[PDB]
């Protein structure tokens, strides 16, 4: 089992991609008297939004 | 080697600097997608920014990632982060280069309502503030006053 | 990064052979950055080796 | 001064397109460096296209413009040139060659390996694009391959940063 | 391995003259090393006992033991440097060019020095000069660095205060009432048996110095 | 500040505190002894404010072994004050001056009782104070390896005796004030001083200029000597990252350590604590570096002394770090007219703007306690 | 513009690139360029 984490890990191209993003936030939180900069549909882990 | 791909980016990242990377690939007729991605370097461990982007006849398999490196998100300190890897990953490939990275971001125009003055008068200044994108910045500012002597005299 | 295991007893006498590998070696993704750097070795002719 | 002249290029690449005219321009300076203008200056050139055949061009000669301080020069160097060395020295009249500011440059050929080129039709035109006009640039990929070349991309870059970058189809005129 | 004389794939069997038949012996292999000891050694041994010795044959060789010093990481060791062979200069080495023309270190001043010593100073860097432990400043004691590598040189210059007790080569001929005189002071130079050899058998230090005879520090007889 | 060099002790702490089993030979001794002065270094507060990459050292632990090794360091004074590591061997000032030097540091938690300290002193001194050289070693001509170190060549061998009681004296002086101990600290210093001016071989001129450094640090021999130090110094790069010290052909390998590493890493240890006593903080952090690497990997010969000197080294230096460290609210105000104005000079804002002294009064400028180094300047105009 | 190769035509431009075929600007590097235009 070694493999199958570590080398997929490091050539994941080697292995079947489910590269499209399967985990979001909700929508970022409004601001008083401001807006996010960027609107989107989608909020993947690790997005950030200004 | 008919299949093959051309990633190109700017000689050096500019923090805080919204960088577009642009990707062609050749020799490929199933649309497929990438992610362009900026990792800390050496261990890819945190990614400062992460692009999808898709590929196909309907785009001629060409496309651009706009992505940047937010200066907190660096680990800062005393040791500055010189390089950062460069990353693109496919169903068909997975590369990632050193690139270098650099703070001078922007442009801050002092401008002295005179060039010379006696004694017994106050300088009247202001600094223009612009990024790399030539916005105005919205950035704290701080002035630095020397003698001819090379004497710090005020700073504000 | 390399992973090692040691042999109990060796065979001998026409024996099964050990037939395994002692040392295993991992793509890994390093933490720390290479502190090399090449030896000038003053006015000696270096050679392209 | 006894050599009061200095001169530099301006503008030029010092790498060649063959048989396309490739530009040349230089400044004429002083110490205290101003745009003179007003000096006649002349080209002397060497070649070579292949297997080192030295082959020396037939010498040049310009003005400076009186405005610009540009004098310039076109070479309709050789369709198979492979490097050119060159000296641009001034013809003043009044000044011989120990005093006529005198300088050697060398330009060399793009190197494919696969003899495979991209070259595009800019005469590097002087004048300022004014914002707003279409910019026309024709390109023409030369190769063994064309006929596998379907299109080339363009990015267009500004300071630090792309922004522009597309695809150019090939016509069915090749 | 097999000796001559006997041959087979495992020295199996022996030749017709082939004597002494089942002599043996050879080494075991070490111990692990003991806990350190009082005097902080380890130590680990080796039994000859593979094969014990037999018949004749030889006592596993050599030394039976091994004796070591303890010793550990005793600082944060995060990476082994790479260091080389005759990696070291002396003061040998050659003075940089110091080509950002910082200021290079000040002499100080007669009876001075610096409080704080560096190669090079930056420009509007300031040096403190102190005096030693027999002056006292007179003057502004800071120097300040300009852009061309002077130094703002201040008037400052450390005038004597006091003369210390004076040593020269005798031991005794002398009084231990202090380490240190003000200027004007007597010196005892108190011969042990009441003789004089050379100089005033009594002295003070004229300002400048006792101008004291530097051969003979009042070698009475005794 | 400038350059801060991290040099800190590996989690074998546990182990220098843990130390190898109490028993014969003193290996009791030998392992509180590291007890005392890991103690010290923790009690530059980092290190109890924040252990907590690793699993903490037990506060309370490391109280109880202080206590234990006080009890344990009492067993070998002798009666007279002296000292003897068994219970009935010669008295030694070696061991003396070692105790002394190690009781100066427990006071904070458990101070010794100054009289038996003052006893201690004055036995050494009235009996070993000499008319050239000093502190001759009385009844004990068997060296101790782990315990001791290296003696000199018996040219001028005194250096060694005289300094290392001169330290031993002076780490307990601020615990028992006496005339004549000065008196004999002042000899001492004078004799080891005139057997130094020859600079006799390399590791006699570091450990006396350590001791020198604990005298006048002023002394124009003092600095003569120093100066010779540093000219004996070794450097790596022409902007030294690493310097230390090396004599007696220790440019000779060692890949484990042994005498001639202990010798190398004691003399860099003295020579450490000399420009310490200096404060070159600029001047420490290529040795800090160089020390830090542990090349001749292991330390020393692993001696007690070669250890303890180098945790001490370490210990001021982090000190010092801090002690650099700038917040100094200074106020300045006039003698009879009022306040003039306040600077809270700090590493983040060093320099405030220069400042007209209008007033005709008397101006008087101070500071609350805080922390570093600041110079203030006023310069007078006037028209002659 | 221009340049003796793809790698020293990137570079030239500013640019730096990924790519499999058979080229890479490590060839190269931060020069002080400093020419006049």
């Amino acid at each position: 089992d070694e493999e199958l984490e570590h080398l997929r890990l490091l050539e994941p191209h080697c292995f079947p991609l489910s590269l499209v993003p399967t985990e979001f936030c909700p929508s970022p939180p409004a601001l008083k008297d401001g807006f996010v900069q960027d609107e989107g549909t989608m909020f993947p882990v690790g997005k950030n939004v200004v | 080697q008919e299949q093959t791909y051309v990633i190109s980016a700017p000689k050096i990242f500019r923090v805080g600097a919204s960088e577009n990377i642009v990707i062609q690939v050749y020799g490929y007729t199933e649309a497929f997608d990438a992610t362009i991605s900026i990792k800390s370097y050496p261990d890819k461990k945190f990614s400062y920014s992460s692009g999808h982007v898709h590929l196909s006849s309907e785009n001629k398999f060409q496309n651009s990632a706009i992505l940047t490196i937010q200066p907190k998100q660096l680990p800062g300190g005393q040791n500055p982060v010189s390089y950062v890897y460069l990353e693109v990953v496919s169903k068909h490939f997975s590369k990632s280069k050193r690139m270098p990275i650099t703070y001078d971001n922007g442009f801050l125009f002092i401008h002295t309502d005179k060039p010379v003055y006696t004694p017994d008068q106050s300088v009247k200044v202001r600094v223009y503030s612009l990024n790399d994108d030539l916005k105005p910045a919205k950035r704290e500012t701080v002035l630095t006053f020397i003698d001819p002597e090379g004497s710090e005299v005020d700073m504000v | 990064q390399s992973k090692v295991r040691s042999v109990l007893r060796p065979s001998q006498f026409g024996g099964q052979p050990c037939t395994a590998p002692l040392v295993a070696f991992q793509p890994c993704i390093p933490s720390k950055l290479c502190k090399i750097e090449e030896a000038d070795c003053k006015n000696k002719f270096r050679c392209d080796s | 001064v006894l050599s009061p002249y200095k001169l530099n290029l301006v503008a030029t690449p010092l790498f060649l397109k063959p048989g396309i005219p490739y530009p040349i321009k230089v400044q004429v300076k002083d110490s205290l460096d101003q745009l003179v203008g007003g000096v006649p200056v002349t080209l002397n050139a060497q070649t070579i296209d292949v297997n080192q055949e030295t082959s020396d061009l037939d010498p040049s000669k310009s003005v400076t413009r009186v405005d610009d301080g540009v004098a310039s020069f076109v070479l309709n160097l050789p369709s198979g040139v492979t490097v050119l060395e060159f000296n641009v020295k001034t013809d003043a009249p009044d000044l011989p060659e120990e005093n006529q500011a005198r300088e050697g440059y060398r330009a060399i050929a793009y190197s494919s390996l696969s003899q495979s080129y991209l070259y595009i039709d800019w005469t590097d035109n002087h004048k300022a694009l004014l914002v707003g006009e279409h910019l026309n640039i024709i390109v023409t990929p030369k190769s063994p391959y064309i006929d596998k070349i379907t299109h080339y991309n363009y990015l267009i870059l500004s300071k630090g940063k792309i922004i522009h970058f597309g695809t150019r189809e090939k016509f069915s005129d090749a | 391995v097999c000796q001559s004389g006997t041959y087979g794939e495992n020295c199996e069997k022996q030749s017709p003259d082939y004597k002494s038949n089942a002599v043996d012996g050879q080494w075991g292999c070490w111990s692990s090393w003991s806990t350190c000891d009082a005097t902080y050694k380890r130590s680990r041994t080796r039994e000859c006992n593979n094969p014990a010795p037999q018949r004749g044959g030889k006592r596993c060789e050599g030394e039976k033991r091994q004796e070591e010093d303890c010793t550990f990481s005793i600082m944060e060791n995060n990476g082994q440097p790479c260091i080389n062979d005759d990696e070291e200069m002396k003061e040998v080495d050659l003075p940089e060019i110091e080509a950002d023309s910082g200021c290079p270190q000040p002499v100080p001043p007669e009876n001075g020095f610096i409080r704080n010593e560096k190669q090079l100073y930056l420009v509007g860097e300031d040096v403190e000069i102190s005096c030693l432990t027999g002056f006292e400043t007179v003057g502004y004691q800071y120097f300040r660095c300009l852009p061309d590598g002077t130094w703002r040189q201040g008037d400052v210059e450390c005038q004597r205060t006091e003369c210390i007790k004076p040593v020269v080569q005798e031991v005794l001929t002398i009084t231990p009432f202090q380490r240190l005189y003000r200027i004007g002071e007597s010196i005892e130079l108190t011969c042990p048996k009441g003789f004089v050899v050379a100089g005033p058998s009594r002295y003070t230090c004229q300002g400048n110095s006792w101008t004291p005879p530097i051969s003979n520090s009042l070698t009475c007889e005794k | 500040v400038g350059e801060i060099l991290s040099a800190v002790l590996s989690q074998e702490g546990i182990n220098i505190l843990t130390h190898l089993p109490k028993g014969s030979a003193e290996a009791e001794l030998m392992s509180v002894v590291p007890v005392f002065y890991v103690f010290h270094y923790l009690e530059t507060g980092n290190h109890w404010n924040i252990f907590h990459s690793d699993p903490l050292i037990e506060k309370q632990k490391l109280k109880k072994k202080l206590k234990e090794g006080m009890l344990s360091i009492m067993s070998y004074r002798n009666a007279d004050y002296s000292y003897s590591v068994w219970k009935g061997g010669s008295a030694s000032t070696w061991l003396t001056a070692f105790a002394l030097r190690v009781l100066g540091q427990v006071n904070k938690y458990v101070e010794q009782n100054q009289n038996s300290i003052c006893n201690s002193l004055l036995w050494l001194v009235e009996n070993y104070q000499l008319d050239n050289g000093s502190f001759k070693e009385n009844s004990q001509y068997q060296p101790i390896k782990l315990q001791g170190t290296l003696p000199v060549e018996a040219r001028e061998n005194s250096l060694y005796l005289t300094a290392f009681t001169v330290i031993g004296i002076r780490k307990a002086f601020d615990i028992c004030p006496l005339v004549k101990i000065d008196t004999a600290l002042i000899k001492a210093d004078n004799f080891l001083l005139e057997n130094t001016l020859p600079a006799q071989s390399t590791f006699t001129l570091a450990i006396s200029a350590y001791a020198l450094s604990l005298g006048d640090k002023t002394h124009p021999q003092f600095r003569s000597i120093v100066s010779a130090l540093k000219r004996e110094a070794l450097v790596k790069g022409n902007p030294p990252i690493y310097r230390f010290w090396k004599d007696n052909l220790q440019h000779k390998d060692s890949s484990v350590p042994n005498t001639g590493t202990a010798r190398m890493v004691e003399t860099t240890a003295y020579a450490l604590l000399t420009s310490l006593n200096l404060k070159d903080i600029n001047y420490v952090n290529p040795v800090i570096k160089w020390l830090s690497e542990e090349q001749r990997y292991g330390g020393g010969f692993y001696s007690t002394q070669d250890t303890i000197n180098a945790i001490e080294g370490l210990t001021e230096y982090s000190l010092l770090v801090k002690q650099l460290r700038l917040s100094m609210d200074i106020d300045v105000s006039y003698k009879h007219k009022g306040a003039l104005h306040n600077y809270k000079m700090t590493d983040k804002n060093f320099l405030g703007r220069p400042v007209e002294v209008l007033l005709n009064d008397d101006l008087i400028v101070s500071t609350g306690f805080g922390s570093g180094l600041a110079t203030v300047h006023v310069t007078t105009v006037v028209h002659k | 513009g221009g340049g003796l190769n793809n790698a020293n035509v990137f570079h030239l431009a500013g640019l730096t690139f990924l790519t499999n075929a058979n080229a890479d600007d490590s060839q190269e590097n931060d020069e002080p360029c400093k020419e006049i235009l």
